[PDB]
Formats: C-alpha cells, structure tokens, sequence
C-alpha cells in the first residue's frame, strides 16, 4: 500500500510535497472534499426508545397480550349486556401497571449504570504540527487532510494515519489498537506488507512515546484503523442473552398451557350448555389466569439485587439481564495485553551468580521476593541504578511504586521502580554518586555508559557502569563477578551467558545487560577531566555484573482467577494481537497452558524430528499466530478448537477475535469476552458477555462491552460467574415458588362456571396474592446459598439445563398446586357450612345466589337471606381462600428454599431476609382481614380464628411431602424418583 | 418431538409409570379432601346454624314483586285489566301457599307470646308451628275481591320478615309494618294505609323460627298493606319498615334489611 510505495510514488499521489506538504489553499479544498479529521461519533438511540425497548421482552409481550385478551372480552361482555365486568378492568391495569413499573426500574438500573461508567470518561481537544507550503505551526488534528505533512514528537498523540518520511529513535505505544506491549520502532523503512506490522506507519490515536518523526497523511477519520474497527464493530450485531432465552422458552411453556386448559375448558362449557360467546370469555378468561401477574417484577428485583451484590465489589452491569451470563458461560476468550498483563514493562527475571532470579512483578507487591544478599547483587544493584537517567514526577511520594509516573522510556522506567523498590531511595542513592562524564544510548554504539565518583570520601575511585544489549555488553568486559570474584570468561561463562540470554529471550523477556569498571587513582585521579570526544576512558576490558530482563508482567490476581474459571469447568482461550513467545509465555505463567502441557513444536523439539511428524493430538497446548488463521476455513479452525484443549490465538487482528468468537458460538457455547483496548470492541460485541477493564479500557471497548470492572481486578471474573449460577439456582426456585399459587387461584374459578357454586375467590384478592403479599418472600428466595460446591460444577448444558422445565412446572402446578386448592376449597366448604350453606345446596346455586331480585334465598336450614348478605357472605368465601392460600404459601416458600437439600440441612432460620418477608405476609393478611373498612374497600372479612387452622394441616402436608421427595432425591440418585420427581 | 418410539420426550412406558403416579397423587388427595368434608358435615348441628354473622337483621320482601333497573317498580294502569292481571295472579300464587289446606300441618295459636318450645313434640320428632291463613288478611286475601284493590286503585302489598333461626325480634310489642312515602309529597297528604292484621303487626308466637328441620310445616307471618291515597299518574317512592326493639333498618349496603321500598306508579 501507501508505504511498500516510494516518496517518489507518493508527492503525487496526494499532490502533496515531502519538505513543503500540502498548500493551504488545496489543504481547505481537501478539508471540504472529506470531511474533517476525526472519527463519525455514534448517533445512539433517544431516551424514549431506551424506555420502549424495556417495555419490551418475551413476559412483557405475554402480558401485553393478556392485557389486551382481558379489554377485548370486557368489550364483548359489555356487547352482551353483561356487568360486574370491572374485573376485566382491574387486570388489564395491573398487567399494565406491572410491565410499566418493571420497566421504569431497568431503565433507572440502565441510567445509573450509563452514568457511572462515563463518570472516568474525559475530553480533550487534540491538536497536531503541521507544515503547509513551508510554514510550520500548531493546527487543530481535525483539520488534516491526507496528504498533510506532520511533525510528531515524544508525548504527542499521533494525529492521523501516517506514514514515516523521518525518524530519529521515534517509539509508538500500539497496544490499544494492537496488541504489542513493548514500544515499536517507527522508522521510515517498510518492513512489511501489511500496514499493521511494517515499522513506517504510525497509527491515529496512538502515543508517541520517545522521538520526533516527519510524515505524510495517508488516511483521515472514520478511514484510519481505528476507524475501521469502530465500523466494523458497528455492523456487529448484539444478540438475546441466555436469561432472556430461558424467559422466552418459559413463556412458551405458560403460552402453550393456557392454550391447552383453555380449549379443554371451553369444550367442556359448550357441553354443558353455556353459549359459544359465553364459553369464549370462558376460554380468554382461563388463558388470561395463567398469566402471572407479580413474575416480571419478581425477576427485575433478583436481578437487581445480584446486580448490586456485583457493584459491591466494582463489577458494574449495563443491563440486568448481564448478572447471569457468566454462570453460563463454558468459553472465555481472553485479550492478553492490558487485560491478563498490566500493559507495563517490568524486572522479572535477573540473572547474576550464575543463577537465574526471579522478581516480585506483581503491581501489589503480593509475590515472592529474590535473595539479595550478595555482593554480586549489591554491585549489580549499584550499576543499574547509576545507569539510570529516569526520575519520578515531583510530588508523588504516597502513590505506590509500580502505579507511579516517571519521564523516560520503558526500560529505564522499569529500571527505577526496580531500584525504588528493592534498594529504596533510588534517586536519593544516585545523587551519592556524582555523574563526571556520560554517553547516552545510540544505535552505532547500542549501548550507555556513565562515570561516577563513589560516595565515600576515603575513596577518590572513579566508578564506570556500563549497560546494553547483551552482545554488546559481552563483546567487552573481559573479566565476570561471581560471587565477589572478579574471574575472566575463560568460555565456560561465555556459554552460560549465552545459554541463559537464549533461555530469557525464549520466555518472551527483553534483556539488559550490566557491568562495571572502578577507575584507579593513579591513572585517573580526582578531577580527571573525562573527554567523550576522545574517548580517553577505558570502554573496554569490564566486570560483567548480571543480565536483567524484563516483561509485561500478569495482574496479580489474573493466574488464580484464570485457575478458578478452569476449575469451574470453563475453557479459558488466549486472543491477543502480541507476538507469539510473547503470548506463550504469558499463557504459561497465567494457567492458560498448565505444566506439562506441549505444543507440535514442543513435541518436535523434544524427539528431535520435524514438526509435520508430530501427532497433532499428542499436544494439548497450541499457538495458532494470525498468518495461519487467515489460510484456515471454518472446518480447519473447529478441528484445532476440538483437537487442542488449551488454544493460544496470537498475532490476531480484531476480524480475527470476532472470527473466533463466532466459531465458539456457532459450537453451541456461550462465550464471555474480555478486553480492554479498541481491538478487542468487534469481539466484546459479538460475545454473549463482554467484560472490559475500568481503567485500562478503552472508550470502545467500554460501549461495546456489558460488564465493567472499575478497579481493573480480573478476579471479579470469578465472583461474576459465582453469582450468576447461584442467581440461576434462586430464580429457578423463586419462580417455582411464585407459579405453584396460580392454580389455587384459578381452580375456584373453574369450579365456578363448571359446578355453579358461589365464587369462591375474587379478582381483587387474587390481584392481592400475586401483587402484594407474595412478591416479599418470593424476592426473599435469592439471599438463598448454594446447595453444593457450586464452582466445582461444570457450565450448565443451554440445550438441556433450561430455568424452568416439564419436571418443574409439573410439581408446581400440578401437586404443590392440586394440595392448596383442596385446601382452598376445604376452608370454602366449612366456612359455607357454619354459616347454613351445606356443600350440595352450593352446587349448582351461582344463578340464585346472584340473582339480584331475590331477596330471600333460603339457606340448609331454611333462613332466607337478602343479596347484600350473601354478597357478605361471598366475601368470607374469598378471605377463606385468601388465608388458605397465603399459610400454604409459607409452607411453599419453605420447601423451596432447597431443590435437593433437607430444610434441616440448608437451615430454616438462616435466611433471614425470608423470615422478614414470612412475618410480613403473615402481618398484612392480618391487616387486610381486621382493619375496618375493608369488606367495603377491598371485599376483604374478618374471619373466624378455625378458618385459619383448616389449612395449616394442608400446609404441614406440602412441606412434609417435599421434605420425603427430597429424601428420596438425596437417597437414590439415579433412580426413577430422582428422574421423574425432582426438579 | 412426538417420535413414535419416544412419545414427547418420554417411552411409553414411563408414561404409564408418571401417569400411574399422578392418578395416586390425585386419588390420595380427593380421599384427604372427602374425609374433611365428611368430619365437616358430621360435626355440623342438623337444627341450628354455627353462626349467622351475616343474619343479624332480617331482611324484608314485597309482594307482587316487579323489579324495573334499580330495585322494586310497580306501574298499572285502573283502566286496564290487563295491567294488573300479572299483579293479582302473583298474590294469589303466594297466596296459594296459605290456604287452609296449605296450613294443615300447623296448628292454632293464642298466646300473643313467643312460642318457646325446647322438646319435640310434634309428630316426627318435630316442633309445632303456628298456623297462618290467608283469610287473617281480610280485604286483601283475595276474597270477595280477588284484584286485591289493584282494579280499584288502592292496592294490597303483601310484607313478609325473612326468618332466622332463633332471631327474637323484641317481646316488648309485637314487630309492626309502617308504610310512608320515602318523599313526601309536596301539595298531597301523608300516606294513608290500611293493615290486615290490624296495626300491621306479626304475632310473637311465629318466633322464634327453629329452622326446616324442626318446624318443615312453618310459614311466615304475612302483613298486608292497603294504600288508600296513592296519587294517579304520579310516580312515588314507598318505604315499609318493621319497627320492632331488636330490627333495624339503617344498612347502607343493605336496602333490604329491615324495610322494604318500591316504586309505585298507579295510571289513570
Ligand atoms: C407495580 C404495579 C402494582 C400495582 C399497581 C396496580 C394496582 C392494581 C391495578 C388496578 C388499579 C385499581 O384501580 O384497583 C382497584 C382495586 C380495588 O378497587 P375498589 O374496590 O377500590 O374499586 C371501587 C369501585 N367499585 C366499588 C365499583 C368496585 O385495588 C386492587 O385491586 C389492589 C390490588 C393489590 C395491589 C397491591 C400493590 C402493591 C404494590
Ligand atoms: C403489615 C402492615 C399493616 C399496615 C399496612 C397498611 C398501613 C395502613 C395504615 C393505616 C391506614 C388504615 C386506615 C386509616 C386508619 C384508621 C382505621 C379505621 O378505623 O378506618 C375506618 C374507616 C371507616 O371504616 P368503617 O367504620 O366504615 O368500618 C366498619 C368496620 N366494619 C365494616 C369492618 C366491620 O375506613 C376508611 O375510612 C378507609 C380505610 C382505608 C384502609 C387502607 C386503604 C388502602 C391502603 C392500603 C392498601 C394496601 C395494604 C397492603
Ligand atoms: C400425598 C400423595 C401421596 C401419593 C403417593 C403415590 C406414590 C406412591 C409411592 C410411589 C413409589 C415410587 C417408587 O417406589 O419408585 C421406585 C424407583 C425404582 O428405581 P430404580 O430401581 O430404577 O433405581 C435404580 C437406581 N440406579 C439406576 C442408579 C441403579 O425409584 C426408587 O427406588 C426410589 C426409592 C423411593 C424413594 C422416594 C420415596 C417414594 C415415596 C413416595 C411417597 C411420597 C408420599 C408419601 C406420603 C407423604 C405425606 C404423608
Ligand atoms: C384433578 C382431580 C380433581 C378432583 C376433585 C375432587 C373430586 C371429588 C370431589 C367432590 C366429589 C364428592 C366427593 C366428596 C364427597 C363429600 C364427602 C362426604 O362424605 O360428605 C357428606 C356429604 C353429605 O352429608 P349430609 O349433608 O347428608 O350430612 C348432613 C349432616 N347433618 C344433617 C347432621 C348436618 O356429601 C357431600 O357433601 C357431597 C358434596 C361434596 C362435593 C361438593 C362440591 C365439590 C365441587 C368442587 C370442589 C372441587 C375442589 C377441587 C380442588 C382440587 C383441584 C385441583
Ligand atoms: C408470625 C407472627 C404473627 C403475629 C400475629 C399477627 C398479628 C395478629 C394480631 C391481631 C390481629 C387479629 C386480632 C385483632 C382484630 C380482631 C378483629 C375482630 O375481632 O373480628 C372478629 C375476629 O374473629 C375471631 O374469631 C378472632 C380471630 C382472632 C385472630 C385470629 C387470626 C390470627 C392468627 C394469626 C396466626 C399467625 C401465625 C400463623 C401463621 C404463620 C405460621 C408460621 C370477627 O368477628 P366474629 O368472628 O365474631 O364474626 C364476624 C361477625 N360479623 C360478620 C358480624 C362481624
Ligand atoms: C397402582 C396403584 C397403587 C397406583 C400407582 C402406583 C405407582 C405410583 C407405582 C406402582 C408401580 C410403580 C412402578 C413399578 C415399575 C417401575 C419401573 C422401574 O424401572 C422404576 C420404578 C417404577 C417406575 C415404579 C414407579 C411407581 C409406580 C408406578
Ligand atoms: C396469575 N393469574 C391470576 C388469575 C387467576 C385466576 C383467575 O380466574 C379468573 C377470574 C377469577 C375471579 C373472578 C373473575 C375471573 O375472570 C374474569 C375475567 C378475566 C379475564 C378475562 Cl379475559 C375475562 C374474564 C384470574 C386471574
Ligand atoms: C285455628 O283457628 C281458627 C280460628 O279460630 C279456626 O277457624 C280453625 O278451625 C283452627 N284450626 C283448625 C282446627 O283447623
Ligand atoms: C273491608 O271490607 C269490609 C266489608 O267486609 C268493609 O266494611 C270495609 O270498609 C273494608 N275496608 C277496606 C277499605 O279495606
Ligand atoms: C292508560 O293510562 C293512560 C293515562 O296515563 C290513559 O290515557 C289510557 O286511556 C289508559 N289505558 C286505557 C286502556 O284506557
Ligand atoms: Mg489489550
């Protein structure tokens, strides 16, 4: 492209000159053809359409749909003549209020989630140094064009795509875009034909770190690279979370039961002689029942709850339905630089008395120190740290070592933390010593030298500390320091040097080397003027000291994090656009690749034979870089995915993260995504959950991801997938709890249309149930713990494992259920009974009953009663069923605090959040039954104490019967009983 | 999903093994659900209700009964046979039920007391009750006019109490049927009504009332109320009240407790 051209080819191309660049005049008409340099901002989605899209979803277009079923049989109820159609009325609201309310909450949940994460977003106008018909001044960046020639220097932000024409030791921070830790070369040579790795192009939005460069624009706004990923992020599609999959799933299920009761019911109303209108509002009204009313508010508030359980420790969910995705995630796709690592170059390894120390990387502090003890260590302590031309930013005492600001490079950066925090006062330490002469680093000499004088006045020795490339290092210093001992490379240290640079540079590390040579007093006395003209010092014939090498080393808590996931049955893949020792040597250190996994070539190595020879399922570990991954169809990518357990993507660009992530999901996983930098945005998009670091993400890989983790802590990862499977076991239990009281609620109704009994249940109290006195304790059954060790449990199958099967909705409904409407029906019948109503006088009586014109029905003892006093009547039926429901409620809530565990074993007192919630339902049935005004208000009696002893036996019998099916669960697993009856 | 070897995700033979399970689930629980309803009716007392917390006052009929949208609406025309025709063959159907034939099973009574009875003395272990004709109510009996005044344009309405097991309206005086307009109206005089039995009153040795078991011959007292000034082609509201120590009238949600109130209309 632009830079495999020439300048020869180019000056002509953008019409445009290499010493003078653009003329003003064509630089504005350029600026009118395109458009200004800076890239397209996104034109987002309105608030209004961010609060219909949460009046959205799979329950709350059931229960618009129920909504409108009740208004439409209201309409034809009221064609019919038909009154009391206020019950229509009464649902129609609460479904609507509900779906309103619910949708309010997420969107406030939304708003504050919005505001928090762009709290650490900040804006700044850029500018750029441009040069115009000769003329150099300070433009603003968006007013480059291509073709402008531009001048950057060390701190200046790169203002636009463009390749190198100049360079003078110009270094580039491309780990956002890219995936490169260490700082890149700039020069203005191609080395390459891709425009992602030749070293003459600098990138748009990226740092110059060190340097001063001249070049020409070559690509301006939403054409750059970044541009480019923000458009193809763009085009990405989100797709339905796993939550919402199940929700829909369960909604199919609620849809296909109504249905089916429905039909049955309405067949059966036209066999017994209703009319087809009637048995139509016969068939609306059952399907509008099995709607429940209270779930959608039940599910926001669970959710919410584990949203906040998360925000508690700096892990902030965009939408609620993100507070489960990671329970059922089984592939995390991890970027390495900036997410696994801390994207900051550091000491790790040295290697002095022969020996190859280790050093505490960890930005905390929190690892294993190294033995420094030696005068070996003290002299290379000394050299590096007198070597050293990089100081601290005034002012920063307190702020921790690794997280302090330095001026200078990465290396001498690394250096003087190295220094301040195992020899302390670094800076103190070098001002003992005074600089008399000083060569910085230059590429002719590749390496750095200074003389001193010693700190101690009896000494007047010069002291001459050496540090570079370790070839370099070595072609000199003819004498080593082992131990104290100052013996010569008689080529046995030559081979170990060589074999311990070999064996550093394999782990992916950047080495330095270091020595000294103190200067005697009678050749070089004190005031010796030192001529690095001349080179009158000795340069050569040194004491090698030691090789200290350095990598962007992991986050602390990233390689137990990362042990956890894998425990927890997760497959953990490395997706980085680093190189590829690099990233193998991170992947090791991390536990993406375990001890004594291998790869082909570790194979191969190993028996001495050609890699192709190599059994590829012999290997567990493997690094595919992205140069393969371009010749690699689908069929290719899936068989190494199935063949290498631990896989390693390297070198990859963000279309090959997206492309990897599309095949984990079209293997039937659900893939969470972890990234902090543009690169990863495409890929954060496309996976189920995105996860992007707080601090070092960028403001791409924050929009496109739904997870942030303000304090950078990869471990939150862990606590992420806890939750989310302990909110799929609650949910699962709390919509168990919630569905069991629906039939109690609707079997009074069918007996009302198919026996003609007087109702035995109203809609304002069953409106009171599902709305007011069960949403507490059903809430209350998420502070539930888990029944097992529940990160040592594989990811759920999606396919299999649903939130809410057959098994479940058939013990709700169907037994749970079927137990409080015969005791519903039980407290019905003795309350008729004891106040002159036997049971076979109330069948069939409905049409007498309501019968407004008759003023004197004659009860089983022959009393006759006027319509006001059975309509009081009728409202002791509805309290009686009421009291029946909510103490079989308690016993339900009891029972579904564990699926598997006994109520003995889980603890009956230990939640306490659900005993409030029991003393708080059992209060407002109090309230509800005795305060005065209610049997007007609310249709509410106040019943005799017997009505409520009658279904506590119904009570007892739930929890005793659940209690022995659990048993029976725990005692014989695999067994039919554990096949069929549990849930 | 309905594969024929695996029948919605089950074999056929575990659908018999869940199915058998369920019908013993059900079995079990209509058993549990039959045995309370049998304990429920074996500790019911057969003669007297537990309770009557919805019976503390008894509520008040009105015959002929014609409701309009709103409650009681009466309107004929003296002109018109055919207006009141319905009207008097509802009274004699009501008044069927008390002819003497009708009231074999009950016997005479003299006492002007409550008939106290604690023994079952009555044939079929039962409690006697007292015997009412329809010839206690005179000139609106149906007999010697059998338009019960409607052709005249001074109609008989027929007051009957609801009975309530053991309810003991008051023995002070006997409960008394006061007839008034609900409005006065504003040109015209009170109302003007004539009672069979004289003063409206219902004998206290009707109650107590000891329910169908015990008395299964027993019929309400009945008070017939003549109205003597009704205006023509005027619309009135009328209101009977039973005055008696232990009956009150003043439920908002109940019109019917203790009074009874229907519009008239008479056409000319
Ligand atoms: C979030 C959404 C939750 C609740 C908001 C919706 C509340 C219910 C929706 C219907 C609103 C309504 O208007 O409902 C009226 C009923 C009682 O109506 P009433 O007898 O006073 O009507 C008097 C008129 N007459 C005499 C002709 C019958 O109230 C009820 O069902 C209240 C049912 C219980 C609601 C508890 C909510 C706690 C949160
Ligand atoms: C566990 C927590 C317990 C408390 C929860 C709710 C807190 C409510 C606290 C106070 C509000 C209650 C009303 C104000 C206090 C005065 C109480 C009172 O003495 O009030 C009487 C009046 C008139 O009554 P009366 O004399 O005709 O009744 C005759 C009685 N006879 C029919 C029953 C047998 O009642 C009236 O004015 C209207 C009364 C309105 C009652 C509430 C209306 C809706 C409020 C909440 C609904 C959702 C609850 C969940
Ligand atoms: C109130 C409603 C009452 C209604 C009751 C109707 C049900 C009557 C009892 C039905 C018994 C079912 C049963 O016996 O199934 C036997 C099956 C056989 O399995 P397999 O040989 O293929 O296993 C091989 C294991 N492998 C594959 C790992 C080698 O499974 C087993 O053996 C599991 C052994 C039994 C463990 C569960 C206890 C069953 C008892 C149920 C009665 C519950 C209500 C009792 C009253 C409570 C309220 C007072
Ligand atoms: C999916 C499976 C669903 C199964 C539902 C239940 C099926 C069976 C339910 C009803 C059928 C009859 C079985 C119960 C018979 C009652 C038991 C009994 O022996 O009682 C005796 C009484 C007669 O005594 P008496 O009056 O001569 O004594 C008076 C004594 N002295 C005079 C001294 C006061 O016989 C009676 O009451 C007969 C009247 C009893 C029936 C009342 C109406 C029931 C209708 C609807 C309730 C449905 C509830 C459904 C709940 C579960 C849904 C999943
Ligand atoms: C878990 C912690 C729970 C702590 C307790 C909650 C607070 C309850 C305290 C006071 C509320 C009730 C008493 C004040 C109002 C009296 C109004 C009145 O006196 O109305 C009378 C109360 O009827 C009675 O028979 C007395 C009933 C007393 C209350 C019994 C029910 C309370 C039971 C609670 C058990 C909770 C624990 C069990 C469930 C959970 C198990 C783990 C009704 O009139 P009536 O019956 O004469 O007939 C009516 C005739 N008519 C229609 C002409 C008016
Ligand atoms: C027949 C009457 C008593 C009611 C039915 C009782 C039911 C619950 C009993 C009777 C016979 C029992 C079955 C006998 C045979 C089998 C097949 C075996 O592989 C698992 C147990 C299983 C599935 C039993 C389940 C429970 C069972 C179905
Ligand atoms: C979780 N669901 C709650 C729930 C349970 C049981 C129900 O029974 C129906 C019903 C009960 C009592 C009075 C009236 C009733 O229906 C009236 C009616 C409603 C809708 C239509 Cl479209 C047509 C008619 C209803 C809701
Ligand atoms: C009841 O009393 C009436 C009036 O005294 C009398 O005519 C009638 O014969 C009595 N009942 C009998 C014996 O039928
Ligand atoms: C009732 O009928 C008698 C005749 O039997 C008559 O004398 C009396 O006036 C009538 N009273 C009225 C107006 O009902
Ligand atoms: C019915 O009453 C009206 C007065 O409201 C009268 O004009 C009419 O003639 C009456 N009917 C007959 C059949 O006379
Ligand atoms: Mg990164």
């Amino acid at each position: 492209n632009d830079h495999q051209l020439s300048v020869a080819e180019l000056e002509q191309k953008y019409q445009t000159s290499a010493t003078k660049g653009l003329s003003a005049s064509l630089a504005a008409e350029l600026l009118l053809r395109d458009g200004p340099n800076a890239l397209r901002p996104p034109r987002g989605t309105p608030e209004y359409v961010k609060f219909a899209r949460q009046l959205a979803g799979g329950l709350q277009c059931l229960m618009w749909v129920a909504a409108a079923i009740c208004l439409i049989a209201f309409a034809i109820q009221a064609s019919e003549g038909d009154l009391t159609t206020d019950d229509n009325l009464y649902l129609a609201l609460a479904l609507i209020a509900v779906v309103v309310v619910t949708g309010c909450f997420g969107y406030y949940q939304e708003f504050k989630s919005t505001n928090i994460i762009a709290s650490f977003k900040n804006l700044v106008p850029q500018q750029a140094t441009v040069i115009r018909d000769g003329d150099k001044f300070q433009i603003n960046a968006d007013q480059l064009v291509v073709g402008d020639l531009v001048e950057m220097k060390g701190g200046d932000r790169v203002p636009a795509d463009i390749r190198i024409l100049q360079a003078q030791g110009c270094k580039v921070d491309n780990s956002s875009l890219t995936g490169e830790s260490e700082p890149q070369t700039r020069s203005p040579e191609c080395t390459h034909e891709s425009p992602l790795e030749t070293r003459n192009i600098a990138f748009f939005s990226t740092m110059c770190l060190e340097g001063t460069a001249q070049g020409l624009v070559v690509n301006t706004g939403d054409r750059t690279i970044i541009g480019r990923i923000a458009s193809l992020a763009s085009g990405v599609e989100n797709e339905k979370t796993p939550i919402a999959i199940e929700i829909e799933h369960f909604v199919d299920i609620i849809a296909g039961l109504a249905i089916l009761f429905g039909a049955t019911f309405f067949i059966v109303a036209m066999c017994i002689g209703y009319t087809f209108l009637r048995a139509m509002v016969f068939f609306m009204a059952i399907v509008v029942a099995y709607v429940p009313e209270g779930l959608l508010a039940t599910v926001t508030v669970c959710l919410s709850l584990t949203a906040k359980r998360l925000a508690s420790k700096n892990c902030v969910v965009k939408n609620l339905e993100a507070v489960e995705t990671l329970g059922s995630t089984s592939v995390i796709c991890s970027d390495k630089t900036g997410t696994l690592t801390q994207n900051r170059m550091t000491v790790s390894h040295l290697w002095f008395d022969n020996h190859i120390h280790s050093a505490d990387t960890t930005e905390d502090q929190s690892g294993q120190t190294f033995d420094q003890s030696s005068e070996t260590w003290r002299a290379l302590c000394r050299v590096l740290t007198l070597c050293n031309r990089a100081a601290f930013k005034s002012g920063q005492d307190a702020v921790p070592v690794p997280k302090r600001i330095v001026i200078g490079d990465a290396s001498e950066t690394a250096l003087l933390k190295f220094s301040e925090l195992t020899l302390g006062n670094a800076m103190g330490y070098r001002e003992r010593f005074p600089k008399v002469c000083e060569i910085p680093f230059n590429s002719t000499n590749k390496f750095q030298l200074s003389i001193h004088t010693l700190e101690d006045p009896r000494d007047p020795r010069h002291v001459l500390v050496m540090k570079g490339a370790p070839e370099r290092v070595l072609e000199r210093c003819s004498s080593i320091l082992i131990k104290g001992q100052e013996l010569p490379l008689d080529e046995q240290w030559r081979e170990a040097f060589q074999t311990a640079y070999l064996s550093l540079g394999g782990l992916g590390e950047r080495v330095l080397g270091f020595c000294q040579l103190y200067l005697s007093e009678k050749d070089y006395p004190p005031g010796y003027a030192f001529d690095v003209e001349a080179m009158n010092f000795p340069t050569s014939g040194l004491c090698f000291a030691g090789l200290v090498s350095m990598i962007d080393p992991p986050r602390a808590t990233v390689p137990d994090a990362v042990l956890k996931c894998r425990t927890a049955g997760i497959r953990v893949i490395m997706v980085t656009g680093d190189h590829p020792i690099t990233a193998k040597a991170i992947a090791a250190s991390v536990g993406i690749i375990s001890e004594g996994s291998e790869t082909v070539e570790d194979i191969a190595a190993r028996l001495r034979v050609p890699v192709d020879q190599v059994n590829r399922k012999d290997a567990r570990a493997c690094v595919i870089n992205g140069m393969q991954l371009k010749d690699m169809d689908p069929s290719e990518l899936v068989e190494a995915l199935r063949t290498h357990p631990e896989m390693v993507f390297a070198r990859t660009s963000p279309q090959q993260k997206l492309v990897i992530v599309e095949s984990c999901q079209r293997l039937g996983a659900i893939v969470a995504v972890t990234g902090d930098g543009v690169n990863d945005s495409p890929a954060l998009k496309k996976a189920d959950i995105g996860v992007a670091m707080g601090i070092a993400g960028s403001d791409a890989a924050k929009n496109a991801a739904d997870m942030i983790l303000l304090d950078d802590n990869f471990a939150s990862i862990v606590t992420g997938v806890e939750q989310g499977r302990l909110i799929f076991d609650n949910l699962k239990k709390s919509i168990a709890y919630t569905l069991t009281k629906n039939i109690p609620e609707l079997t009074p109704y069918l007996i009302y249309i198919t026996v003609s009994v007087p109702l035995p249940l109203g809609c304002i109290t069953i409106l009171f149930i599902e709305l007011c006195t069960d949403i507490f304790p059903s809430v209350s059954l998420a502070y539930e713990k888990a029944e097992s060790d529940i990160m040592h449990l594989r990811p759920r199958n999606p396919k299999r494992d649903r939130l809410v099967n057959e098994p479940l909705a058939a013990y709700s409904y169907f037994q749970i259920g079927a137990i409080q409407s015969f005791a519903g029906f039980t407290d019905y019948f003795t309350a008729m009974a004891q106040e002159g109503w036997f049971p076979l006088l109330c069948v069939g009586l409905r049409p007498q009953w309501e019968n407004h014109h008759l003023q004197d029905l004659q009860d089983s003892y022959g009393q006759e009663w006027t319509f006001g006093q059975r309509l009081y009547q009728q409202y002791t039926c509805y309290t009686v069923f009421f009291i029946s429901i909510e103490m079989c409620q308690i016993a339900d809530v009891l029972i579904r605090k564990t699926r598997r565990l006994s109520a003995f074993q889980q603890g009956f007192f230990r939640n306490r959040i659900l005993v409030i919630a029991i003393v708080f339902q059992v209060c407002i049935g109090c309230f509800l039954c005795y305060c005065p005004g209610m049997p007007n208000i609310f249709n509410f009696m106040p019943i005799r104490f017997q009505w409520w002893l009658v279904p506590m036996p119904f009570s007892l019998l739930i929890f005793v019967y659940d209690e022995i099916r659990k048993l029976g669960v725990r005692c014989c697993p695999g067994s039919w009983w554990d096949q069929e009856l549990y849930y | 999903n309905p594969d024929t070897g695996q029948m919605l995700g089950r074999t056929l033979s575990r659908w018999v093994w869940i199915s058998l399970y369920y019908v013993a689930f059900y079995v079990v629980m209509s058993g549990i659900f039959a045995l309370c309803i049998y304990v429920l009716m074996r500790t019911i007392d057969p003669y007297t209700p537990d309770y009557q917390d919805q019976l503390k006052s008894p509520g008040v009929t009105l015959r002929p009964d014609v409701y309009g949208e709103k409650g009681l609406d009466i309107s004929y025309n003296v002109s018109d046979s055919t207006t009141w025709a319905g009207l008097a063959h509802t009274l004699h159907r009501f008044l069927a039920g008390y002819s003497p034939a009708a009231q074999e099973g009950s016997i005479n009574c003299t006492s002007e007391k409550y008939f106290f009875q604690e023994s079952f003395l009555a044939p079929n272990h039962t409690k006697f009750s007292c015997k009412f004709t329809a010839d206690m109510l005179q000139n609106c009996s149906g007999r010697p006019d059998p338009t019960f005044g409607f052709a005249e344009g001074k109609p008989c309405f027929i007051i009957k109490m609801n009975r309530i097991v053991k309810f003991l309206p008051g023995n002070s005086t006997a409960p008394r049927v006061d007839c008034a307009f609900l409005d006065q109206p504003r040109d015209g005089p009170p109302l003007q009504v004539e009672y069979f039995p004289a003063n409206g009153t219902y004998s206290l040795h009707y109650f107590p009332y000891y329910g169908k078991k015990a008395q299964p011959h027993y019929s309400n007292p009945l008070v017939a109320a003549k109205l003597l000034n009704v205006p023509r082609n005027r619309d009135v509201v009328i209101v009977c009240k039973i005055l008696a120590e232990h009956v009150s009238f003043d439920n908002p949600h109940d019109p019917y407790e203790g009074k009874v109130e229907f519009k008239l209309k008479i056409q000319k």
